[PDB]
């Protein structure tokens, strides 16, 4: 029960179908093999007929959309930053000037 | 429709703060212009009467 | 939302915030991030063969960093009054010399 | 050929100065005209 199982609890029901919560046995997403040429993961498996639909954040790109027709995005990414929080530091000598 | 090639999202629009630049005279702002002058004729008037 | 000075907070959408802001006279700002999610997008006739390849183009410029490119010249590169003063002034705690002038 | 259309009153597609120097889609500049024309030259298909 999470993010993903809501979402497809939801979209089951605007879309009425039979669904099993199957989990990839092997964790990993999409990734083309260097001299097998195989896929893996969720792509891997939807490319050799092992599930219906994955819901699951997959980072739509050109190298995945070429084999699996993905939709609208449901959320955005972004490469942010994070930093410890600005606590308040130990006053040096010379504080009297401040 | 194809893939979203730019994102975007309600956003909120108010007026830039400016830099807000104190008068010369600031420092005279925590007592009234009442006050300063009610001093000086009190001063004034003190200094007369001990005299 | 100028003549209110710190009155009217006008809700717009983020792009034509960003575009206000910069390429017009910079009196007013964005402040906070996006309440709800949206997305543009080129369009293309129900049932054409030109939206395969056409889908295909826009991941790939999005992939190659050329949209953020095209955004920072547009929105930054050719601002009404520009960026004055690009790094931020940290608000000084200390007190100031003309409050004491 | 084909046939593109697109909205005027934004900033993403403008009618840039001297446009009766101009003629055709190359008076049309904008943030938009540039992502239409390396779509073009992508795909490779004339508009
Ligand atoms: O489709 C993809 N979706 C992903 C989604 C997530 C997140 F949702 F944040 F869990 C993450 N993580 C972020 C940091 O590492 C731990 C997990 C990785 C993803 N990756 C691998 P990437 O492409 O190397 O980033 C994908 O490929
Ligand atoms: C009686 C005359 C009183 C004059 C008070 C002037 C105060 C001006 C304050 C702002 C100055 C800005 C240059
Ligand atoms: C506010 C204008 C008058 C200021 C008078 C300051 C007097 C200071 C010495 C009492
Ligand atoms: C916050 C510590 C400041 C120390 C300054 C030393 C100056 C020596 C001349
Ligand atoms: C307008 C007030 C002038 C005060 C001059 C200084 C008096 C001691």
């Amino acid at each position: 029960e999470g993010y993903c199982v809501d979402l497809a609890a939801e979209i089951a029901k605007h879309c009425g179908f039979k669904y099993k919560l199957t989990i990839v046995g092997d964790g990993k997403y999409g990734a083309r093999d260097a001299d097998t040429k195989i896929w893996n993961g969720m792509v891997g498996e939807l490319v050799y007929g092992k599930a219906d639909i994955a819901i699951a954040p997959l980072t739509i790109t050109l190298v995945r959309e070429e084999v699996i027709d993905f939709s609208k995005p449901f959320m955005s990414l972004g490469i942010s930053i994070m930093i410890k929080k600005p606590q308040k530091s130990k006053p040096g000598v010379f504080s009297f000037l401040d | 429709f194809s893939k979203p090639f730019m994102s975007l999202g309600i956003s909120i629009m108010i007026k830039k703060p400016q830099k807000s630049k104190p008068g010369v005279f600031s420092f005279l702002d925590p007592l009234a212009y009442e006050i300063w002058m009610c001093i000086v004729f009190a001063y004034i008037g003190v200094s007369v009467v001990l005299f | 939302v100028r003549k209110s000075k710190g009155k009217y907070a006008y809700l717009l959408e983020s792009t034509m915030n960003e575009y206000i802001e910069q390429r017009k006279p910079c009196d007013t700002m964005k402040v906070g991030g996006n309440l709800d999610s949206k997305g543009y997008g080129i369009a293309t006739p129900k049932g054409s063969a030109l939206r395969g390849p056409v889908n295909l183009a826009v991941l790939k410029l999005s992939e190659q960093g050329v949209l953020d490119k095209l955004k920072s010249k547009w929105w930054y590169d050719k601002g009404e009054c520009g960026s004055k003063d690009s790094g931020s002034k940290d608000k000084t705690s200390a007190l100031s010399l003309s409050n004491v002038a | 050929t084909y046939i593109v259309t697109t909205i005027l009153e934004d900033p993403y597609v403008m009618l840039k100065k001297n446009a009766n120097q101009f003629e055709g889609n190359d008076r049309y500049e904008g943030y938009c005209v540039e992502l239409a024309a390396e779509i073009a030259k992508h795909v490779g298909y004339s508009y």
